[PDB]
RNA sequence: GCAGUCAAGCGUUCAUAGCGACAUUGCUUUUUGAUUCUUCGAUGUCGGCUCUUCCUAUCAUACCGAAGCAGAAUUCGGUAAGCGUUGGAUUGUUCACCCACUAAUAGGGAACGUGAGCUGGGUUUAGACCGUCGUGAGACAGGUUAGUUUUACCCUACUGAUGAAUGUUACCGCAAUAGUAAUUGAACUUAGUACGAGAGGAACAGUUCAUUCGGAUAAUUGGUUUUUGCGGCUGUCUGAUCAGGCAUUGCCGCGAAGCUACCAUCCGCUGGAUUAUGGCUGAACGCCUCUAAGUCAGAAUCCAUGCUAGAACGCGGUGAUUUC
RNA sequence: CUCUUAAGGUAGCCAAAUGCCUCGUCAUCUAAUUAGUGACGCGCAUGAAUGGAUUAACGAGAUUCCCACUGUCCCUAUCUA
RNA sequence: GUGAACAGCCUCUAGUUGAUAGAAUAAUGUAGAUAAGGGAAGUCGGCAAAAUAGAUCCGUAACUUCGGGAUAAGGAUUGGC
């Protein structure tokens, strides 16, 4: 029969399977189309989600009721310490896709990136890249020829970087490693840029800039085995319902005499790798600066870090990216940012943004004050203080 | 929404589904209004059409003049009592739900409005802005 | 952007923080939290709540704001 | 039920803009019957709720063609089933009938989908009332009231989750295959302009917003409270106090964190090949002709980009590879 | 006026738990009512201890509406054992 | 003891401390609860739940078999010293 009242599919059949991701670091499945004219820089960065705060700014939209009027918005903060470059590899093209033929590494690998190659570091000779390190020290022989191989082939070049996890307040010590595709020009120049940057760091100011729209790629918060009602968004069945109401009543018809893939079933919720686009950068911030949270209008020397810290993360003593809105992932999670795959004008991706004020009040409560000095000047002296 | 709408409106949270009753803030002789439709509302299964501050609705009068009772008429919501967000971050609410009687192209059957009204309604209905004293 | 003041507790309200209540008499109260909003709806008096600026004013706590004025002692000199 | 052929006539004039009698050819199986093949050592026989998918004979939306199409609204028709198709009063109702919104409120199928998914209002046991019929026991697709809805722990399928073997082990990756998602509308301006005697009255581009859907998130607001966190209150018990027990979380208020809501916030890509249709060149048919060769543009179409998994028997690169 | 019966349904009551046609007709209740109530009555097939018509109080009886109340619902979320 | 009360709640005398345990705290359940704004739009049907509740004072209709209806409806107060 001819369903009595039509209505749309609950859920998206394109974010299937709603399965746990293979890694905690989501993988960039598409970098931007290249231009062989620009200089050489990266297309992505790695950071760690810290949390959120609140942002006030004057809006610039010729036609809105709130034009040249102050609106408050939500942003998220990505701790983005300088990222170290260790190696590149060369992907060449085949009728079976792109394929790597060489991985060139650097001589001195740090003890926070040569832990990524171990599952038990505390008992080990650490014996990694020891022979690849002695592959140097004869002038450039076995390394320069590999790089020449890359230049002679390799329509695509990718740089292997690792995070400086030891600068964050996390207790992990095991740096995240990742390939990032260069979209400069002259693959020779690409690999030469890489070779110059081996054992050296790239800051995020060199990649991103204010008012730049980006995409965030991260593994989303895990919630576990969930039922169909919250996982897919189905109706709760009524109260007078035997054997449960948080279910899907009819899971198919007699013929086709099978349960279909299109039917809402119970299972994993979260820990999916998601990719969310068109998130404007509202600030690119430096850890070589107090007054990261100060502005042109506020001018109070405060960091971006709220009072009591960011909840479950800590402080932001490094550089950071303050980007509009909510992004995939929970705090303490490795995010990978990506420049956009297309130029969006749209009169909202071109709005030039200047912040007025930033909320540094505690997110561990209904925080009253933004600053301990504000707090002291309001409350006055207390029994503790002299 | 529609005919007498001077401009657009940002989304603000829904507080007045059909079957709801809100007081009548004008002097047309009606004491309450009973909401039975919302102009501009979509169509989802089992969803109730629901009105917000500034929305136009179809109403009946339950208490008031017999000249007005027992017929459906248009109306406008001027107070919500649900908290709604303004883009300047302000969450705000009134202590009561209220509307006025009106014609389809925006004019009021009354001459005055008791109590405050929302700026999101004054912006969208000027005849409500005219006969409004206090706009918040 | 202004920093409004809580109509029950005298706290400072920063943007996007708290609520606003418009009473039928068109008076606007501003609350920094659900605590002070709830005490308002429970129609308590802030002069009896011990953590409020109004109480502390009424009871002279942190009362080093204004002290006194002098008395005039001088000739006309003209 | 639906669609064709023919065309006497209606349509001011005119058969075929739109309709179309007398006749006739057909399709379908969402009607009702006919039949009795299967099932009586039982396939749980109404309806709604819920959920998915499919069809197209397309209601709306995209692009078009024709008009008895000036504009506006409307009618006919094509490609198209991509995406949508509601809220309620009454009724058990399917059907129906009205109120209202809407872009529209299209029709159907899946054992007349769906009862180890619900419910059980109806029919269809046993109780009981009425009316008619019957001498009567009792009968009545005649009304009325009350009337037990069992089992999954097996196999498969589905949703998720591990895992032996490929020298071991670890890191970075490719991407066959499969899936796929965005949708619709209003206001301003275009412009009281075009059009039209006037009444009336558009459209493209642009801007701002919203509807439906979806994926995240929790700064804020709200909700939640065994933080049994802080306070308060009752009754009793610990001789009083202080501090506490019991009241199956004793109750009240506030309540961080976490979870969470169109009850909150953010986000939701741009390129190619085509359909219908309109065209170019251009014969066939010395003319003409979008067509036959060839070719242009072009839809919400299709394929990619992008997005989701990653073949546990698809692949690659790289690091380190055990001696008493 | 006529046929005719043993007599030809009186008082009352009614689309009633009894009315097929039937979602009867008018009104009222509703924005909208096959529901309800009040009226009408050629009543397929009401009706007088087969008891008829009423009826205060009573009813785990059937039924409609109003107020209040609410997670029944919009629309779901959270918490404890 | 509270309290109208062999109500419910705590305690003395007496009696038990039995009922397979441990570890975690996923869905779905069972039992129990809470919920912005709305307020029966849900459903055959307000099923279920909520709301009300004691005592004192005030006030109390239609109808009636004059006995009732009646705690009608509906309002206010309540602690400690």
């Amino acid at each position: 029969s001819h369903r009595k009242y039509e209505a749309p599919r609950h859920g998206h059949l394109g974010f299937l399977p709603r399965k746990r991701a293979a890694s905690i670091r989501a993988r960039v499945k598409a970098f931007p189309k290249d231009d062989r004219s620009k200089p050489v820089a990266l297309t992505s960065f790695l950071g760690y989600k810290a949390g959120m705060t609140t942002i006030v700014r004057d809006l610039d939209r010729p036609g809105s009721k709130f034009h040249k009027r102050e609106v408050v918005e939500a942003v998220t903060v990505v701790d983005t310490p300088p990222v170290v470059v260790v190696g590149v590899v060369g992907y060449v093209e085949t009728p079976r896709g792109l394929r790597s033929l060489t991985t060139v590494w650097a001589e001195h690998l740090s003890d926070e990136v040569k832990r990524r190659f171990y599952k038990n570091w505390y008992k080990s000779k650490k014996k990694a890249f020891t022979k690849y390190s002695a592959k140097y020290a004869q002038d450039g022989a076995g390394i320069e020829r590999e790089l020449a191989r890359i230049k002679k082939y390799a329509s695509v070049v990718r740089v292997l970087v690792h995070t400086q996890i030891r600068k964050t307040p996390l207790a992990q010590k095991k740096a995240h490693l990742a390939e990032i595709q260069l979209n400069g020009g002259s693959i020779s120049e690409k690999v030469d840029w890489a070779r110059e940057h081996f054992e050296k760091t790239v800051a995020v100011d060199s990649v991103f800039e204010q008012n730049e729209m980006i995409d965030a790629i991260a593994v989303t918060k895990g919630h576990g085995f969930e039922g169909v009602t919250h996982r897919w968004g189905t109706k709760k069945l009524p109260r007078k319902t035997h054997r449960g109401l948080r279910k899907v009543a009819c899971i198919g018809a007699w013929h086709p005499a099978h349960v279909m893939w299109s039917v809402a079933r119970a299972g994993q919720r979260g820990y999916h790798s998601r990719t969310s686009i068109n998130h404007k950068i509202y600030r690119v911030g430096k850890g070589d600066d107090e007054a990261n949270g100060a502005t042109s209008f506020d001018r109070t020397k405060k960091t971006i870090t709220p009072m009591g810290g960011f909840v479950h993360y800590g402080e932001i003593k490094n550089d950071f990216i303050m980007v509009k809105g909510c992004i995939p992932g929970n705090r303490k999670r490795i995010v990978t940012l990506r420049k956009s795959l297309y130029t969006n004008t749209s009169r909202k991706a071109l709005e030039e943004v200047s912040l007025k004020w930033i909320d540094t009040a505690s997110k561990f409560g209904k925080g009253r004050f933004q600053t301990p000095a504000e707090k002291h000047a309001f409350m006055g002296t207390l029994k503790k203080d002299l | 929404s529609g005919n007498g709408a001077q401009g657009t409106k940002f989304r603000i949270s829904l507080g007045l589904p059909v079957g709801a009753i809100m007081n009548c803030a004008d002097n047309s002789g009606a004491r309450n209004l009973y909401i039975i439709a919302v102009k501009g509302s979509g169509s989802r299964l089992n969803r109730l059409p629901a009105a917000s501050l500034g929305d136009m609705v179809m109403a009946t009068v339950k208490k008031g003049k017999p000249e007005l009772r027992k017929k459906v008429m248009p109306a406008i919501v001027v107070r919500q009592a649900k908290s709604w967000r303004r883009r300047d971050g302000v969450f705000l609410y009134f202590e009561d739900n209220a509307g006025v009687i009106a014609n389809p192209k925006g004019e009021m059957k009354g001459s005055a409005i008791t109590g405050p009204v929302g700026k999101e309604c004054a912006d969208l209905w000027p005849r409500v802005a005219s006969n409004s004293g206090v706009v918040v | 952007m202004k920093v409004e003041i809580d109509s029950f507790s005298g706290a400072k309200i920063y943007p996007g923080r708290g609520t606003l209540f418009v009473r039928g008499d068109s008076k606007i109260f501003r609350f920094q939290n659900s605590k002070s909003a709830s005490l308002f709806k429970q129609r308590k008096n802030p002069r009896r709540i011990a953590w409020t600026v109004l109480f502390r004013k009424h009871h002279k706590k942190g009362i080093t704001e204004e002290v006194a004025k002098k008395r005039s002692r001088k000739t006309v000199k003209a």
